[PDB]
């Protein structure tokens, strides 16, 4: 099908200032079609650009359409918290068809921050029920890009962990993550040290958090 | 001085300037790009109506 | 005003059918067509179909073509649409929105854009029996990380279908409350993990209680997390 391409996927930038969206259409479209749209998070999304650069009742005068042929862009000036959310690229044919787009996500703020590293051991209720989980949680960090890497006595894990990430908070504006390992209770008995080594920017060197078995 | 290439224009006009948003300019003053045509000026810069 | 509402979340089994409603209010029904999009989890918008009230023809996505029918009822502007034959990549959240003009010739893209939408209805398909949540502490880390930092939490886990509501202290503590979202374990069912960042001193001061509400299996669990002794 037609295929509208949303660029940059993820977009960061300080409050306050302009941000520059990019659909790029596979063909040629009129102006007549391709309309931008809001979604934040937990919310029904919202029509901002109707037409090419049209904007919508009670719409901030700050977003602006524009754009012609295969390039149209979004431009949104003076950025403000209200804003941040996904904007999502449309299009329409005369066989209604309404091709979306990927998506761009506005990341805003900024000041990297580093993250603090607590390892929970699996309670012993979990244990009596025959699976261990091992929890690692990287608290308050910023931007998002981190990597969590299990040790079971310094064996490199893989496959058998999954990762969380919150929203960027209101207040900080950091991130947080939960790193789970599943483990059976046999395989969890098996070894001794169990660690997390987390690798981010604000880290000089990785943080590595980690516990022996049995021994509190 | 910096020789660039091609993109800005130059246009005589006595119209004033006002805060709007429009994609074309005729020396008149600005037009919709809604219709495809146009009879108010042949002088044009930016997505405009074809004149006639 | 224009407002679309939408019939409440459902939870169906695999290949069974289910019906969802789009009640229109401020705006005559036969003069415009709604349109359905639907966003699975971690994934973007998806056109599937459009009916209008003026005409009764249909077009359907490619993806889901022989499973979807979409009936419109004048009667009380009520749009319907029926997926059969569901599978697990079915569960999304599907919205639905006014879209075409009929009745008139247009010039304006307002009429060839989707402006007016619903809250949505969230729908689950899975195979897992519903089933209450069970929550095992995450001991405070001991020798209280390096000065006055401490972090404890608790994990939800086997619980289905969504959501879990997790509350620390029967609402008393809101500052340093982190509450993840939930992962789909392979079996179907759910975990989910609920921490907070506390003072060092305040171990011994303070009881720290979590309050894990599952409205689905109508079970609610409060568990203390205390420093584990050895
Ligand atoms: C027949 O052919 C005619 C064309 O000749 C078709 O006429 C249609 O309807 C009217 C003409 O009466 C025209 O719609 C115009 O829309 C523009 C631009 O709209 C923008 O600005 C508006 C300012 O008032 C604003 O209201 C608009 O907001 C839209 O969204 C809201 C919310 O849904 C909605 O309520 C509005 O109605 C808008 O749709 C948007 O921001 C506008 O400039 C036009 O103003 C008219 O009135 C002034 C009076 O001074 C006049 O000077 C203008 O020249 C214009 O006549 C008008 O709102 C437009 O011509 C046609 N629109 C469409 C969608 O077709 C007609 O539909 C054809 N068919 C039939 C069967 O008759
Ligand atoms: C937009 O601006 C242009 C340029 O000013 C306008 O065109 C010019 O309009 C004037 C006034 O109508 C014309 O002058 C008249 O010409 C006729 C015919 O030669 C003559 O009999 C009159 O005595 C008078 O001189 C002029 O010819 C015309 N063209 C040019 C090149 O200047 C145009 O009308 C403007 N459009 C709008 C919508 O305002």
């Amino acid at each position: 099908e037609i295929v509208l391409t949303q660029s940059p996927g993820t977009l960061s930038l300080s409050p306050g200032e302009r941000a520059t969206l990019s659909c790029r259409a596979s063909q040629s479209v009129t102006n007549r079609f391709i309309a931008w749209y809001q979604h934040k998070p937990g919310q029904s999304p919202r029509l901002l650009i109707y037409g090419a650069s049209s904007r919508a009742t009670g719409i901030p005068d700050r977003f602006s359409g524009r754009g012609s042929g295969t390039d149209f862009t979004l431009t949104i000036s003076r950025l403000e918290p209200e804003d941040f959310a996904v904007y999502y690229c449309q299009q329409y044919d005369t066989s209604p068809r309404w091709t979306f787009g990927q998506g761009t996500k506005l990341e805003i703020k900024r000041t990297v921050a580093a993250p603090s590293v607590f390892i929970f051991p699996p309670s012993d209720e979990q244990l009596k029920s025959g699976t261990a989980s091992v929890v690692c949680l990287l608290n308050n960090f910023y931007p998002r890009e981190a990597k969590v890497q299990w040790k079971v006595d310094n064996a490199l894990q893989s496959g058998n962990s999954q990762e969380s990430v919150t929203e960027q908070d209101s207040k900080d504006s950091t991130y947080s993550l939960s790193s789970t390992l599943t483990l059976s209770k046999a395989d969890y008995e098996k070894h001794k040290v169990y660690a997390c080594e987390v690798t981010h920017q604000g880290l000089s060197s990785p943080v590595t958090k980690s516990f022996n078995r049995g021994e509190c | 001085f910096k020789i660039r290439s091609g993109k800005s224009s130059i246009m005589r006009s006595d119209a004033p300037i006002g805060k709007c948003n429009s994609e074309c300019i005729t020396p008149n003053g600005s037009i919709p790009n809604d219709k495809p045509f146009q009879n108010v000026n042949r002088i044009t810069y930016g997505a405009c109506p074809r004149y006639v | 005003q224009v407002q679309l509402v939408q019939s409440a979340p459902e939870v169906k089994r695999p290949g069974a059918s289910v019906r969802l409603s789009c009640k229109a209010s401020g705006y005559t029904f036969n003069t415009y067509g709604i349109i359905w999009v639907r966003q699975a989890p971690g994934q973007g918008l998806e056109w599937m179909g459009w009916i209008s009230a003026y005409t009764g023809n249909t077009n359907y996505a490619q993806k889901v073509q022989g499973r979807v029918t979409m009936t419109t009822d004048i009667t009380t502007s009520t749009a319907y649409l029926e997926l059969r034959g569901l599978r697990s990549d079915d569960t999304a959240v599907y919205y639905c929105a006014r879209g075409l003009l009929q009745g008139a010739v247009i010039l304006d893209s307002y009429h060839y854009a989707l402006d007016f939408w619903g809250q949505g209805t969230t729908v689950t398909v899975s195979g897992a029996s519903t089933k209450g949540p069970s929550v095992f502490p995450l001991a405070p880390s001991s020798k209280s990380t390096s000065g006055g930092t401490a972090a404890l939490g608790c994990l939800v886990k086997d619980y289905f279908p969504e959501p879990v509501t997790v509350s620390w202290n029967s609402g008393a503590l809101t500052s340093g409350v982190h509450t993840f979202p939930a992962v789909l374990q392979s079996s179907g069912l759910y975990s989910l993990s609920s921490v907070v960042t506390v003072p060092s001193s305040s171990l011994g001061t303070q009881t720290y209680i979590c309050n894990v509400n599952h409205k689905p299996s109508n079970t609610k669990v409060d568990k203390r997390v205390e420093p584990k002794s050895c």
